[PDB]
């Protein structure tokens, strides 16, 4: 929660909602970050990603076109890399396209060092602010985004822990 | 060969639908079909008799095709074994209500296949496996129809559908498990889940169905508990139709029945699967494409007239 106020404080306008989710991973920070930082390959840990196309090298302003698997209310999303800080291990992305209903979606993901069971571990925190789509409440929006992000982090933890013993 | 089956990737990139057709896939204990006092008048013992049956299944996969494939490979095996055990146990029961036993066999069958997909029980591969079959966001609908000379028993799980065409009129044999259905929403919200209208009513705004195989990431809100229906056959029956949402989203039950009756009749007037039923399945698949279906399309037509 000391990390939340420094890197995850959002000021959602009234027509918006903001929230966060966390996950403890039993793996070192450099490994988790090495997976997250690969902005061009989110399906490395993101379980709902079927494909991902990004052109050129990774840089601020890079845009990736993501296709998601079936069983979801959308099929594609277009995302731009806004922040990729390797020193502080911060990754910020904005949804700039897609056929979904998360307009002006912005997410901040940070990776912090932790001690899990007396061994090196990682605390991952992802926060977001988004517009509440017509016909939905702020709570509905948050339960949706939180369900999705909880899947993403769980998967990230399985991938990371599967690479460390 | 009493059936036809048509399948298409459709406008979708990958194929995630599957379907099974297992003739004589098991022998049904006659106790589940007639009464002891009903067979004794003939001099026969319902406990020993066996009626060979066929199994037809449609499995609309999502998040991957692994779970629909697995269903296609396992449900008929598990259900055959279960009907054997139930054939033995029923000889030591005395006249009871069979419907409960159909529910028991089909519910335990689906729940079994689900535990196999979820890595909660160990399975055989002839060797053993216990790790989950696939990722936790993969699942599949499963609508299966057991057919024999007397009964059609249906087990439905998901948004696939089976429609019985009888006397030139449609009779729904399964009710789509859409999460906005009163009982489905009530059960999900009672367990702490939420049903959100997000491009349709969906569980946590994600899955547009409340029951399915797999999807262990939405448990216990998405359950593999099927709805079973035991339907005695009548000489007035025409045929049976199983299919994925790729057909029922653009075609209705009425039109599907009218179309299937017409097709089979025309084939017989104008002249491995059965040619007439196969013609009906191809015509329904291509009708769903012509009506603009962007999902995988899977259709099975079972001829019920001799
Ligand atoms: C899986 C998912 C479902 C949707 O309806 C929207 C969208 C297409 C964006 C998609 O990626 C959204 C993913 C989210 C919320 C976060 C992420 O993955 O980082
Ligand atoms: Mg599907
Ligand atoms: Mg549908
Ligand atoms: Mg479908």
């Amino acid at each position: 929660t000391e990390y939340v106020r420094r890197f995850h404080r959002h000021e959602p306008r009234d027509h918006q909602c903001s929230s966060a989710v966390a996950k403890h991973i039993k793996a070192p920070v450099h490994l988790v970050w090495s997976l997250v930082r690969r902005f061009d390959q989110p399906q490395l840990f993101k379980p709902f990603v079927s494909r991902c196309e990004m052109k050129g090298n990774i840089e601020i302003g890079s845009v990736r076109e993501v296709n998601v698997k079936s069983g979801l209310p959308a099929t594609r999303s277009t995302e731009r890399l806004e922040l990729l800080d390797d020193n502080e291990h911060i990754l910020s992305v904005r949804f700039v396209g897609g056929d979904h209903r998360l307009k002006n979606y912005s997410s901040i993901l940070t990776v912090h060092p932790e001690v899990i069971d007396g061994r090196p571990g990682t605390l991952v925190i992802e926060s977001f602010v988004v517009d509440v789509p017509e016909g939905n409440t702020k709570d509905e929006t948050c339960y949706f985004v939180e369900a999705l992000l909880k899947c993403n982090l769980k998967s990230l933890a399985e991938v990371s822990e599967r690479l460390v013993v | 060969p009493v059936w036809g089956c048509a399948s298409t990737r459709g406008r979708s990139a990958e194929m995630e639908d599957a379907s099974a057709a297992v003739p004589r896939f098991a022998d049904v204990p006659v106790r589940l079909l007639a009464s002891r006092r009903d067979l004794d008048a003939l001099g026969l013992d319902a406990d020993a008799l066996r009626l060979p049956a066929h199994l037809f299944g449609v499995f609309d996969g999502h998040g991957g095709a692994e779970v629909a494939n697995y269903c296609r490979e396992r449900i008929h095996v598990v259900l055959s074994a279960a009907l054997a055990r139930l054939g033995k146990n029923l000889g030591e029961m005395g006249e009871v209500d069979m419907k409960e036993h159909w529910d028991d066999v089909f519910t335990k069958c689906f729940q079994r296949v689900d535990d196999e997909v979820s890595g909660r029980v160990t399975r055989v591969v002839n060797e053993v496996r216990s790790e989950p079959v696939t990722a936790e966001n993969v699942g599949s609908t499963a609508v299966v129809a057991l057919v024999c000379s007397s009964h059609v028993v249906v087990a439905n799980c998901g948004d696939s559908r089976i429609v019985l065409c009888r006397g030139k009129e449609p009779v729904a044999l399964s009710i789509d498990h859409k999460p906005d259905r009163k009982d489905e929403r009530a059960r999900i919200e009672a367990q702490g889940g939420k049903v959100i209208q997000w491009n349709g009513y969906r569980v946590f705004g994600m899955l547009a169905m409340s029951r399915s195989i797999g999807d262990r990431y939405l448990k216990p809100f998405v359950i593999p508990k099927p709805e079973v229906m035991v339907v005695p056959r009548a000489k007035d029956d025409d045929c049976l139709i199983l299919a994925s949402d790729g057909l029922w989203d653009v075609v209705s039950n009425e039109e599907a029945c009218k179309v299937a009756r017409r097709q089979i009749l025309l084939w017989h007037k104008n002249n491995s699967t059965d040619p007439a039923a196969q013609a009906a399945a191809d015509y329904l698949m291509r009708l769903a494409l012509k009506k603009g279906s962007e999902d995988n399309i899977t259709v099975i037509v079972v001829d019920l007239k001799p």
